[PDB]
């Protein structure tokens, strides 16, 4: 999210100092007996061509052009985030963006305005209560 | 010899935290006796 994540703008070999974004759910890992903090998500990768070099004419400030620009697109929440999308982008000489179809997904969300009442158990409507349980 | 000394005596159902467990109890005879 370092470069402006815009379709209407082409991103950049160089990505300025805006600065890598942390996530919204960060967290840390520990199994290795040491702390593991987990915190950079991308969402913009970037194809670059040296297009002088590689036509072997020129080298003086052959910054790459940003062949195509894959787009990726994530839920937030305060617990998880993972893909809502991605798409494939190109751009035209103009800076007009052209693009693929996107490609979406919905791994099951969590939510508790869902939660449903109660019900009883006559399968078992007695058989607990300190000591009448046992399992 | 062989004789008595005490018995005790109990059912598994689990009637309810403290409800009615309720019920009696004797020997008609312990004929042989003495």
């Amino acid at each position: 999210g370092e470069r402006d994540i815009s379709i209407n703008k082409i991103p950049t070999f160089e990505g300025g100092t805006t600065g890598w974004l942390a996530r919204p759910d960060m967290f840390s890992r520990y199994d290795f007996g040491i702390e593991i903090r987990n915190r950079r998500l991308c969402h913009q990768v970037l194809g670059f061509h040296r297009l002088e070099a590689l036509n072997d004419r020129d080298v003086t400030d052959e910054i790459p052009v940003l062949v195509n620009r894959l787009t990726l697109d994530y839920d937030l929440n305060n617990s998880v985030s993972t893909l809502v999308a991605v798409r494939q982008v190109a751009y035209e000489t103009d800076g007009s963006p052209i693009t693929q179809p996107p490609l979406e997904f919905d791994y099951q969300r969590f939510d508790t305005g869902s939660i449903p009442g109660w019900q009883e158990m006559p399968q078992l409507e007695a058989f607990n209560g300190y000591q009448p349980y046992q399992m | 010899q062989r004789r008595i000394k005490s018995v005790s005596v109990s059912l598994p159902m689990l009637v309810g935290p403290y409800e009615d467990v309720c019920a009696q109890l004797t020997q008609t005879s312990s004929s042989y006796s003495t």
